[PDB]
């Protein structure tokens, strides 16, 4: 309630150090307004931890990503007919992606 | 990997290959010496 | 006195109604 | 004879509507019959509409 | 069917551009259906006089409403501490709030505060009473209707003039420097001398006495005896006070400089020795020129025989009488060129030099007319050089012109158009180089790192004029040089006792903050005549357009073909010049009317530290003083200011109205008209409702013109209203 | 009517009559040029002058050229 | 004292302006535990701060009555007085890297004119072509008055015009 | 509607002009006459609002006339007569219906 959120804090070169302002907590740094501490709070993180090896974890996910799309153009790419089977598509995003996703989260 | 040194001499690569040095050579030059208004000596 | 009472609604409500009147109709006149 | 400029010679445009006046291309093909513009002059600079080549008549041609 | 009676191809149009261009080139003579030439300088000379007569019926309303109903006789006997009136308000509409709220300068009804400086202006040539303005407006409401008698005479065909007779450019040139500049001069003169230097000494000079009242005790006498110092022996001393004959003095002609004390104008006397001594060099000057006497100079062997040898200027002036005379496209640039550079020069030298008893106090007056005249003065500069390109393809000929000035500017046309590209960009990248430099050092909290260049270059000028701040000692700050030794009698003192003081605008102590201004206002100036004078040479052809002179001056375009050419006509070039004509006038308004405010607020640090920066110029500048303006209405009330908080609102309703014909185009509106056209002609009862002229859109010429005229009038209503506001707000 | 003129640098390429909306423009016999055919312009009274015809004139200062001219109920375009 | 100006190191607004930022930073200094990151980057500030002020009253920068170094951009008025530094220095340190640019660009320009295709060695730029450039184009003023001197700098009228 | 549309009088063709003028006037009268009785810059006042939203009233009727007999001089019941006589039933409808309005008030 008397700490601002920051994330961002600049390099002291030209002057631009002034944006690193008094936040609180014995920081400085530029006050976020994105509300990413308030989705920590909200899903129990309590240290800068969890938070590291979450974002491991986002770099693990993005090479999966760029692996992925990698695969599926120039090693083993789909044909026409298996992205015109729309009720399958509809199938596995209504049932997995939202219905587990949400699962999960409710886990 | 010519083809790979041919795409890194094409022309937004290497602008920002070439703006990446001379800013972090400008910006080393601004922290070693801080403030330059004048020419001193 | 009345002066501003009464040509200032002729010039604004009445002459330019002759205005609106008068030179729109010689607009569309068929030409002989 | 074969009047006008060679089959592949440079050449310079003399035609000072044209997009390539005072500027050099080379001569592809003479048309050797009364038709008005015979040189046909091809050129690296494209103009705005996109063309590379153009007609020309024998005042409007000069070499080099 | 019929309204274009001089266009009868726009006759035969059934849409509705039928009605918008018999507006718009019903004036455009030389384009109309069976003109000839002389029909062309009838038409002319007739339009001249019904200007004439409209400049005259306007100035004597301006006598009347003063007259009637505003308070002159009442600003007489106070000018500092009573507003002027212009005229009264009779508004329906008002509430009892807003009748309250517009009573002011000790009237009844509701007035309207006068900035257009007319009573400084008509007390300090004679004006007292009421009764002096009502014969002002009658005479010039008699001298208006004569002029339309004269329009409307001189069209009859017993007194239609001859083609020959317009061509007379000799005798024009010769009586236009005689008699209409200096005959009237000396007349000006005889008014100051006889008229308006005893009425500002307090002797009342009418129609009845002034040939009865001398002017001078001993006068006519020193004129014709030699000894014309005795016309300046006493002049007005110090403790003058104007109107009145508290210390008065006996001078006509006398020659000061500097101010009078109390209005801190210019001194009549030496404004009729200015008047009188321009008058004489305007009759020797109009007395050059060999009309039918035999002796002078002729216009066709002065020009063909100035060429300078060498390749120097090509065959030089070689040619021009052809065309010159013969073209009255280059005719009104060159009158607009010099019209719209000497009206620069009344708005720069009316505020510093301010010539009328108690201006330059009314400080929104001062605002006013140096706002006004300076963008008359945009207008008219960038209109001579859109029929300076009407000229290249309307009149120009190059087998007549051949080698001359004028055809060696179209062969290096690129030169000139590509060192304007480069003195503006250069301009540019360093005006705005400089001020977001500064931006950022005011944000990091480091003043002292900012780009403040000295001016000088200026500072040089003002110290050889005599200002002694800055120890140049150059001039006329030093004490020991010929220019200050030989002028101690004839004019120096008073000019250099009214530079020095540091609460007039006569030349402005300036610092870094008036450079970056004064390089903003020279890269507007570049720009604007880069956008114009390569509007001018590029008018006959481009590469891109080789034959832009078959078109005309007007057209849209050429169509999408060679990449697309959307605004490539001259007119299309003067359009795009007027965004950057008013960009430059508004800097150079800005400039002025915050260096004013913070003058006549008593604190030019706070312009000094804060016009370095451009935040200081939005944040001190355009935040700081629309604060009564804005507060002109609230849900609290309202007040006299209101009328400017609405303008100015209004302004910003208009502008961005200009824009919607600037950023939408035609052909999404035709689209949107033809279902519309459905839509009437499908519904039911209204289908007995139909129309004369075909709904069309706006075609794309008139499309711009449309969105210049939106963006133009919301731009001037919206400085105007700041402008007045800010200025009489606080004041 | 808009003005739509053709000149001698036509090569005969008739890219201008299919380019053409409006049927304006025609392939005329003439001898100028290798392709023995020159354009014209008969239907100047159906023009709109929508210069469709110089877009697709290959030759350098366009061959076709449309002067915008009197705009009546057809060189405007009008279904009303 | 130039043009009614004053050296920074004799004007008191330039002190009184040190003593504000000085003030500001030691009023936001003061909320912080003395050895803690926040307040050691504060006090390099500080020092960064105090270091500026010396030495812009150490080059003998004119101030105004706003306590603001100036720049006098006139030589004869910097030579005579001491201040080419200002801008009389930099408008060659400038000019040298401004017509280098310019020298090597043109000479890659004209270097590759002469080729097959240049177009694609202009979005795909000749790197030992271009380093090449911009290494021997050290001394390009003196080689840009050796071109001048020829007339190789300049172009005749070949150049593409429209309609004089 | 081809039932409903056969009632209304500016589509009856064997009535005259003026009659439709009339029923026109009069139907649009005590219409036009409400927003300015009930709403107008005088509503707070109960002598005023009924006479200044009628007279109002009338004077817009004044200007539709005017302005009906404007359109017939510009386009020419489809004639230079028929509608020079449908304006002045509509002149002599509409003001009598303003007065109809003021009279059920
Ligand atoms: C045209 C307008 C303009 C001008 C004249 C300036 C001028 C200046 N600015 Mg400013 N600025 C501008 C626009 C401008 N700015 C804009 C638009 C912005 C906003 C983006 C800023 C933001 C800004 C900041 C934030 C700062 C400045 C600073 C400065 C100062 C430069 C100090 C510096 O970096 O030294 C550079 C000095 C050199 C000598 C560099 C030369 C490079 C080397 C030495 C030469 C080559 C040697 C060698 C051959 C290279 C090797 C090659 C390699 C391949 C091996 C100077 C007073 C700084 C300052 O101190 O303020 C006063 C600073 O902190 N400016
Ligand atoms: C190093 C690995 C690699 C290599 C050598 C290739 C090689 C090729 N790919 Mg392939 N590809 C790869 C990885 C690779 N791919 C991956 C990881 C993916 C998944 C994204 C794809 C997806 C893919 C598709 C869908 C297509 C290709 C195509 C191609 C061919 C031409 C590509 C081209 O012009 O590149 C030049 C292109 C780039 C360098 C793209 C840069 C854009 C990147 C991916 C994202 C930009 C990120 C950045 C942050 C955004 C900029 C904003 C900035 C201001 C911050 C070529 C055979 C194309 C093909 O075969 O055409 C017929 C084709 O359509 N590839
Ligand atoms: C239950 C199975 C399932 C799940 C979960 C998904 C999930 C997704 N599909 Mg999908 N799809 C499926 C089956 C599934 N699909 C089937 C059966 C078909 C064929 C009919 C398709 C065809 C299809 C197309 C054509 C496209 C997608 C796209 C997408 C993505 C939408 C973007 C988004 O919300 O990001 C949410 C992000 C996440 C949930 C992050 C988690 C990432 C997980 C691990 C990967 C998704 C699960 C994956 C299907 C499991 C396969 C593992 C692999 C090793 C085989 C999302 C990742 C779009 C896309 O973005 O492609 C990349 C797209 O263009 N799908
Ligand atoms: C200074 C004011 C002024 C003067 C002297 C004239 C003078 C003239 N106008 Mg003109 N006019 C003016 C303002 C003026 N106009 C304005 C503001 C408009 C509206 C945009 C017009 C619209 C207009 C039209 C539409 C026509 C004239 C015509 C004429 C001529 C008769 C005469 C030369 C007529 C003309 O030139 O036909 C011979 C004609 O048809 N004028
Ligand atoms: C000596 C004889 C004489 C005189 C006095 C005039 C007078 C005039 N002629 Mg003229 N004329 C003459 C002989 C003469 N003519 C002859 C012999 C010919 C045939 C060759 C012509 C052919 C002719 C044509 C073809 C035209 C005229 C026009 C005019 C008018 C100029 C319009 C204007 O405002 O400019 C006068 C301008 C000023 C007074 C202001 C500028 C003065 C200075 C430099 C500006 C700064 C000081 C300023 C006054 C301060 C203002 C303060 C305060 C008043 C606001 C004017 C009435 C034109 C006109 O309007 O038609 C009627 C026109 O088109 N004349
Ligand atoms: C065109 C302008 C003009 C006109 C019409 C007059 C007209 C007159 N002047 Mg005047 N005067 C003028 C300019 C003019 N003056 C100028 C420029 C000066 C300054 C040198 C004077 C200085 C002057 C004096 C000093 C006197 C007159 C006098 C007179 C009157 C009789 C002249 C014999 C007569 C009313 C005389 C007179 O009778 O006073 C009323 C007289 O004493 N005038
Ligand atoms: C001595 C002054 C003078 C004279 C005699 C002319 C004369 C001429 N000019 Mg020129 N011009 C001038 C000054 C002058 N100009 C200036 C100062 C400019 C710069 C603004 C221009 C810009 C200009 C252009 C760009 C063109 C001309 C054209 C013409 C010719 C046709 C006139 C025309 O179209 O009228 C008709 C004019 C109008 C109907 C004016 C439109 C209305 C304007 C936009 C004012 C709207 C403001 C609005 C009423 C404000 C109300 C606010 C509201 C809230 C109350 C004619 C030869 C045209 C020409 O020769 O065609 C080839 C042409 O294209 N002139
Ligand atoms: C704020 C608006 C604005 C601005 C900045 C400009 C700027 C300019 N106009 Mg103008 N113009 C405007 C509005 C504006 N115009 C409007 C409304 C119109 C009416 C349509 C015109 C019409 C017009 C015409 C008709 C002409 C110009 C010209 C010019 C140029 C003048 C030369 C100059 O000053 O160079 C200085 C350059 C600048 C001030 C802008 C550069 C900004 C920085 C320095 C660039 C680098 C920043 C950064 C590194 C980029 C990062 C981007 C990305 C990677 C994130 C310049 C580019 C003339 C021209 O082209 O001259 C050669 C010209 O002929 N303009
Ligand atoms: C825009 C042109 C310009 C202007 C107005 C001035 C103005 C001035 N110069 Mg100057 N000067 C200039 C360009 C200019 N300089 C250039 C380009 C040089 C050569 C690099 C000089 C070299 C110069 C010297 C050497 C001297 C001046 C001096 C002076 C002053 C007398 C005055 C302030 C003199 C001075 O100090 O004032 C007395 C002096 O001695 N100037
Ligand atoms: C487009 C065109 C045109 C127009 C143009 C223009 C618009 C121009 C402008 C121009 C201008 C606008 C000019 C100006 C000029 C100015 C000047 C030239 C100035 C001068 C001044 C001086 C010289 C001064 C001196 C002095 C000084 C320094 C100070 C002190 C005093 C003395 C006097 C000594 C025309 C029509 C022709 C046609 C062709 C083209
Ligand atoms: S214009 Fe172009 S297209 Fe039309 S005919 Fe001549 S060449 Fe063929």
């Amino acid at each position: 309630t008397h700490i601002k959120p920051s994330a961002q804090v600049v390099w002291p070169i030209v002057g631009q150090e002034i944006l690193n302002g008094d936040v609180g907590g014995g920081f400085q740094g530029i006050q976020i307004t994105s509300g990413f501490f308030q989705l920590w709070r909200a899903s129990g993180i309590t240290s800068e931890l969890q938070l590291y090896t979450t974002a491991i974890g986002g770099l693990v996910m993005a090479a999966a990503m760029f692996f992925a799309g990698w695969f599926h153009y120039h090693k083993a790419a789909p044909k026409l007919e298996w992205f015109q089977n729309v009720e399958s598509m509809l199938n596995h995003h209504l049932g997995g992606l939202l219905g587990l996703g949400s699962l999960a989260w409710a886990g | 990997m010519k083809d790979f040194t041919t795409y890194l001499s094409t022309a937004p690569v290497i602008a920002t290959i070439w703006f990446t040095f001379t800013a972090g050579l400008l910006i080393e030059i601004n922290r070693y010496f801080p403030d330059p208004l004048v020419f001193s000596f | 006195s009345w002066a501003p009472s009464v040509f200032v609604p002729l010039t604004g409500l009445v002459l330019p109604a002759i205005a609106m009147a008068t030179l729109f109709v010689y607009i569309e006149k068929e030409a002989p | 004879k074969e009047v006008g400029p060679k089959r592949g010679s440079l050449v310079k445009i003399l035609r000072p509507e044209s997009y390539w006046f005072n500027q050099v291309g080379k001569v592809v093909s003479v048309d050797q019959s009364g038709v008005r513009y015979p040189v046909v002059v091809r050129f690296e600079n494209q103009n705005y509409a996109g063309v590379t080549t153009n007609n020309y008549a024998l005042d409007e041609v000069v070499a080099a | 069917k019929l309204f274009p009676k001089f266009s009868q191809g726009l006759a035969q149009d059934p849409t509705t551009r039928r009605i918008w261009y018999g507006l718009a080139m019903a004036h455009d003579f030389e384009s109309h259906d069976g003109m000839t030439e002389e029909n062309l300088y009838q038409k002319i000379f007739a339009s001249h006089f019904g200007q004439l007569s409209i400049i005259f019926l306007w100035t004597s309303g301006n006598l009347f409403h003063v007259a009637w109903q505003g308070n002159f006789e009442q600003w007489v006997t106070d000018p500092v501490h009573i507003r002027p009136i212009a005229h009264a308000i009779w508004d329906p509409h008002f509430g009892q709030p807003a009748v309250e709220a517009f009573t002011r300068g000790g009237a009844s009804g509701p007035v309207n505060i006068s900035t257009s400086g007319v009573y400084q202006w008509w007390y300090t040539i004679g004006m007292r009473t009421n009764q002096d303005l009502y014969v002002g407006s009658v005479f010039l409401a008699l001298v208006s209707a004569i002029f339309l008698f004269a329009g409307w005479l001189h069209l009859q065909p017993n007194f239609q003039p001859s083609l020959s007779w317009f061509k007379d450019a000799e005798s024009r040139l010769n009586h236009h420097l005689s008699g209409l500049f200096g005959v009237s001069s000396l007349a000006w003169t005889g008014h100051l001398v006889h008229v308006a230097i005893p009425e500002s000494r307090g002797q009342h000079v009418g129609w009845d006495n002034f040939l009865s009242v001398l002017p001078h005790p001993q006068g006519l006498t020193p004129f014709f005896t030699g000894n014309w110092a005795a016309y300046a022996q006493s002049p007005d001393t110090a403790s003058h006070v104007f109107g009145t004959a508290q210390g008065s003095g006996q001078a006509i002609l006398t020659f000061l400089g500097g101010f009078h004390p109390q209005t801190q104008s210019l001194w009549l006397t030496d404004m009729a020795h200015h008047h009188l001594a321009i008058a004489v060099i305007f009759i020797v000057a109009g007395h050059m020129y060999r009309t039918n006497f035999g002796i002078g100079h002729r216009m066709q062997a002065i020009l063909e025989a100035h060429t300078p040898p060498s390749g120097s200027l090509g065959a030089g002036h070689k040619g021009l009488f052809d065309t010159v005379n013969n073209s009255l496209h280059f005719q009104l640039g060159l009158a607009l060129a010099s019209v719209g550079t000497i009206t620069s020069l009344v708005a720069q030298h009316m505020y510093s030099l301010p010539p009328y008893a108690f201006q330059a106090i009314d400080f929104t007056t001062q605002a006013a007319l140096y706002t006004h005249h300076q963008y008359i003065a945009g207008f008219i500069m960038c209109g001579a050089f859109a029929h300076g390109a009407i000229f290249f393809i309307r009149d120009y000929d190059p087998e007549q012109n051949k080698g001359n000035v004028l055809a060696r500017m179209l062969d290096h046309k690129e030169a000139l158009i590509s060192h304007l590209s480069w003195v503006s960009l250069f301009l540019g990248f360093h005006t705005l180089g400089l001020y977001v430099h500064n931006d950022v050092m005011q944000a990091f909290g480091t003043p002292e790192k900012q780009i403040l260049i000295e001016p000088v270059f200026a500072q040089w000028i003002q110290a050889a004029h005599g200002k002694a701040l800055y120890g140049f000692d150059f001039l006329l700050s030093s004490k020991t040089s010929a220019a200050f030794a030989n002028g101690q009698s004839l004019w120096l003192p008073g000019w250099l006792d009214a530079i020095n003081n540091n609460q007039n605008s006569l030349f402005l102590t300036i610092g870094p903050g008036d450079f970056l201004v004064h390089h903003a206002i020279a890269l507007g100036l570049h720009t604007t005549t880069l956008i114009l004078v390569k509007g001018a040479l590029d008018a006959r052809g481009s590469k891109l357009m080789p034959d832009k002179k078959d078109f005309g001056y007007s057209f849209p375009c050429d169509g999408p073909g060679r990449g697309g050419t959307c605004d490539i006509s001259a007119y299309d070039a003067f359009y795009l010049a007027v965004f950057w004509m008013l960009n430059t006038i508004g800097w150079v308004t800005f400039y002025w009317h915050w260096k004013h405010l913070t003058l006549w607020q008593g604190n030019v640090a706070q312009f000094d530290e804060s016009s370095t920066y451009l935040m200081g110029w939005l944040r001190d500048y355009l935040w700081l003083n629309s604060s009564q303006l804005i507060n002109g209405y609230n849900p609290f009330g309202m007040n006299s200011l209101s009328v400017w908080a609405w303008t100015f609102l209004f302004g910003h309703l208009i502008y961005a109205t200009g824009f919607m014909f600037l950023i939408s185009w035609r052909g999404y509106w035709q689209e949107l008209i033809e279902t519309l056209v459905w839509a009437h002609e499908k519904t039911p009862l209204a289908n007995l409702v139909y129309w004369k002229d075909k709904p069309v859109a706006l075609s794309i010429v008139q499309a711009r013109l449309v969105g210049l005229a939106h963006f133009s009038v919301g731009y001037i209503f919206t400085y105007a209203a700041f402008l007045i506001a800010s200025t009489s707000g606080r004041f | 009517a808009h003005i739509v003129k053709i000149y001698d640098t036509c090569i005969g390429c008739t890219q201008c009559v299919r380019a053409c909306p409006l049927d304006v423009l025609e392939m005329v016999p003439w001898d100028g040029c290798k392709a023995s055919q020159m354009a014209s312009a008969p239907r100047t009274e159906d023009c709109v002058g929508c210069k469709r015809c110089e877009t697709a004139c290959p030759t350098d200062f366009l061959s076709v050229r449309v002067y915008l001219g009197s705009e009546s109920t057809r060189s405007m375009g009008l279904s009303y | 004292d130039i043009a009614g100006l004053t050296p920074c190191s004799e004007s008191k607004a330039y002190a009184k302006l040190e003593k504000k930022e000085l003030k500001t930073l030691e009023k936001r200094l003061k909320q912080y535990e003395a050895d803690s990151a926040p307040a050691v980057a504060l006090k390099a500030t500080m020092e960064r701060t105090k270091a500026r002020f010396a030495n812009y009253a150490k080059a003998g920068l004119l101030c105004g009555n706003d306590g603001l170094p100036h720049l006098i951009a006139d030589p004869g008025l910097a030579l005579k007085y001491g201040h080419a530094g200002e801008v009389f220095i930099p408008t060659f340190g400038f000019l040298y890297v401004a017509g280098y640019i310019g020298y090597v660009g043109r000479q890659y320009l004209i270097a590759v004119k002469g080729e097959a295709k240049p177009t694609d060695k202009e979005i795909i730029i000749d790197v030992p072509l271009a380093t090449k450039l911009a290494w021997q184009g050290a001394g390009w003023p003196l080689a840009a008055v050796q071109e001048l001197q020829r007339g190789t700098l300049l172009e005749k009228e070949e150049n593409i015009t429209v309609s004089p | 509607v081809a039932t409903y549309l056969s009632n209304l009088p500016a589509y009856r063709t064997g009535v005259a002009p003026v009659l439709r003028g009339v029923e026109i006037g009069l139907a649009h009268g005590f219409l036009l006459a409400g927003p300015f009785i009930k709403l107008g810059p005088l509503r707070n006042v109960p002598e005023t609002a009924e006479i200044a939203g009628s007279l109002s009233a009338a004077g817009l009727v004044l200007i539709l006339a005017l302005c009906l007999s404007i359109y017939g001089s510009a386009q020419f019941l489809f004639s230079a007569d028929g509608w020079s006589e449908f304006a002045a039933g509509f002149l002599v409808g509409g003001e009598a219906g303003v007065a109809w309005a003021y009279v059920c008030t």
